């Protein structure tokens, strides 16, 4: 349509105007081409594109939904664990089901996790601890005991 | 790049790949679908640089800059109104209610609660700004007057400065915050990190700490409220559940409020001619305070010497004695003199 | 999709649509023509899947990548540049002015403190390299050349060797940094957030982290160069500093590097004809040096004298001892083989 306007006036009859119509049918797939490539620029709105994102994140997994692929990219970046120990010892009880005392002392630098050993079972109690080691400071040392 | 590739460019390209009897010439209906589709193309290749740019994190716009900051969680700042005082003046009783509109100039105000001309309370009334900006920031004494007409208000003007008006945040301001953030993240137990929880409280101004002051792992902070006064005890109880709140594992926390030293002195000095004792205790006692608001270190006994002849009404000083002695005296950390004695005779 | 649309099915789908009763002959000018859209069609489709690849820099490092990684927080370290001190020779009373021209082969150095020669503030003068890089980080008594044409100055000439010449920081490196970060996760106070700590510093290529290693509070940090290669002190300095700036208060921080182990060759051999002890006691050094390169775990004394063998100048080779013995020795944490004395002959 664009290019008929610009094409001159013996050209107007149809045996012109059908490349051109066919060109610029194209040339409107190609745009829509563009509209799409740029939702696949932002994050949002790349849907199949969300998989090599999380490449880029270095996670992969089997995903349902691009829904949850942008929440799942939005936990892995900033996110950062906090230093308080009431956050953590959340995990720990949500992990355990038992609340979880601390006597802490900062001359001993000495961390005690305080749970009923009948509310969590042995490997999953090594599993919280592993990551509580992975989440708690080097320095810090750590100890988890069992209530008989 | 895109640059390079030009109506023209791209027009002899396409020429020259199509192999044909025909001889390249202005004009031709084949080479006018050639023409077109090339000027389509090299709109399509600015649009490709254009979005090169679009993509990037920096020169964003309104909206990329929002989608931006929700993928980063940031959220930009759009301002706040501004909040005064103003006072209205005219016939007594006069019920101005809730919601009415105050213009100082083009600029437009709105009152908050109901105020009475002559009342019991008073006639000033806060006032909040309709709208966010530093133009809302009215100064003190602006005579404002009402969009609407009011029988028994005649002048409407404030008696505090118009506070609180923020604008919107720019891009480049939010783009900073967030390369900032990025830099430098929150720590366990640095210094830093750990004062600036504790600066977060409105009461306190400057917060120190005193690291391994019970041994390692033991942490004492010092705060100082305005000029390093003592705050409240509730202030001090809230910054302490504040910085609980936000502390390391297994820390321990003392926070140390300032300390005020009282301050008793006596002398025996000449007064000038017209002036009396009450003249020359309070002007130097005011001076002294000052000396203490700025007084480094350990107290100077020859500088506060200096401070009360260089005070009027001296006309000779003798025998000053502050605190029994007329010795330096030592300021240890949180103290702060206090002016508490003043034994002035001639 | 750029990718789903290819040359041909593009080009016999534009055929396709026109619909005329002219028949679409192979070969005729028009199918060249539509050939010759369809080429440059394939081509900004291309460039639009390149685009794609830059935006995700899966591959083929770009300025996306940079900027991408600084939205992350991480920045790109340039390094720094090699320090030390030159001893200036000549008559004495000649000044060396600060800012001095030197030059040492193709380096460029420059002459940081105005040294007097025959003064009571001596001869030597602090010299920093004037690029970031190692190959800056001169060893000790190399001569230097005045690049300016001073009266009265024989010889320059360092007493010790020049370190600090961290470096220049290198893409790869960079992509590496924050793939293993993504791998990563960082939390305040933290074995892992201690060791991107450790990354943060130049010259630190692998990081080890050891909690608890005394017990209470206790840090032990081992790092690396490239090639698990040991590091200046000054860099390990740097590194603890910079840590101890970041690090939560407390902790005690303790960071060592990898030492030498000596080794020492004995070994008595045939050298082959045209071939003589120094060439072939190259050859094995390079190869020995290569495979202490590639080396882990323990050095084996049949694999070294196997490749000794097997080196060019060799006929046979009897009586070979690794430090007197010719048993497996292990190469421990922190340590890497040194090679000290070859004792090779006929």
């Amino acid at each position: 349509m664009k290019l008929i306007d610009k094409l001159p006036s013996f050209d107007r009859n149809y045996i012109v105007e059908e490349i051109q119509g066919a060109y610029d049918t194209e040339l409107n797939i190609l745009k829509e081409d563009i509209d799409d490539t740029f939702n696949q620029l932002f994050v949002d709105t790349a849907t199949w594109g969300l998989d090599m994102w999380e490449d880029i994140l270095c996670i992969e997994k089997k995903e349902l939904d691009f829904d949850t692929r942008r929440s799942n990219i939005k936990a892995k970046m900033r996110s950062r664990g906090t230093s308080t120990i009431e956050v953590i010892k959340s995990i720990c009880e949500a992990y355990t089901k038992s609340e979880t005392d601390i006597k802490v002392y900062s001359d001993e630098f000495t961390f005690v996790l305080s749970f009923i050993a009948n509310n969590c079972d042995y490997k999953t109690l090594l599993d919280c601890s592993d990551m509580i080691e992975r989440v708690k400071p080097a320095h810090l040392l750590h100890y988890l005991e069992p209530i008989i | 790049m895109y640059s390079d590739q030009t109506y023209e460019v791209i027009k002899n390209r396409t020429l020259e790949n199509i192999n044909l009897d025909i001889y390249k010439g202005e004009g031709s209906f084949l080479n006018n679908m050639v023409s077109g589709n090339n000027l389509e193309l090299s709109k399509i290749y600015l649009e490709l640089s254009k979005m090169h740019k679009m993509a990037f994190i920096q020169d964003t716009y309104n909206q990329f800059l929002d989608k931006r900051v929700n993928e980063f969680g940031v959220y930009r700042k759009l301002g706040t109104e501004s909040n005064g005082e103003v006072e209205f003046i005219g016939e007594k009783g006069t019920v101005i209610n809730n919601g009415t509109i105050i213009s100082y100039r083009d600029l437009l105000f709105v009152v908050i609660k109901d105020v009475t001309i002559g009342s019991e309370e008073g006639d000033n009334s806060p006032v909040q700004a309709l709208e966010v900006g530093k133009k809302y920031n009215l100064p003190t004494n602006c005579e404002f007057k009402l969009v609407d007409n009011i029988s028994g208000v005649t002048k409407i003007t404030n008696t505090r400065s118009f506070e609180g008006g923020t604008d919107i945040e720019t891009d480049e301001e939010l783009k900073e915050r967030f390369y900032k953030i990025q830099r430098n993240q929150a720590t366990s137990g640095n210094k830093a990190h750990y004062e600036e929880w504790a600066l977060e409280v409105d009461g306190v101004y400057n917060v120190k700490v005193y690291p391994r002051w019970d041994g390692p792992g033991t942490v004492k902070v010092l705060i100082f409220g305005k000029n390093n006064q003592a705050v409240d005890t509730e202030t001090i109880e809230r910054c302490q559940q504040h910085i609980d709140e936000e502390k390391p594992i297994g820390p321990t926390i003392t926070v140390v409020t300032p300390l005020p030293i009282e301050i008793s002195i006596s002398a025996v000095m000449k007064l000038e001619d017209g002036y009396t004792l009450d003249n020359v205790k309070e002007s130097f006692l005011e001076s002294i305070n000052t000396y203490f608001r700025d007084i480094r270190g350990e107290i100077i006994y020859t500088k506060v010497m200096g401070i009360l002849i260089n005070t009027t009404g001296v006309h000779d000083l003798s025998n000053l004695l502050i605190n029994g002695s007329t010795d330096n005296i030592t300021i240890n950390e949180d103290k702060i003199p206090s002016v508490t004695t003043v034994n002035f005779s001639e």
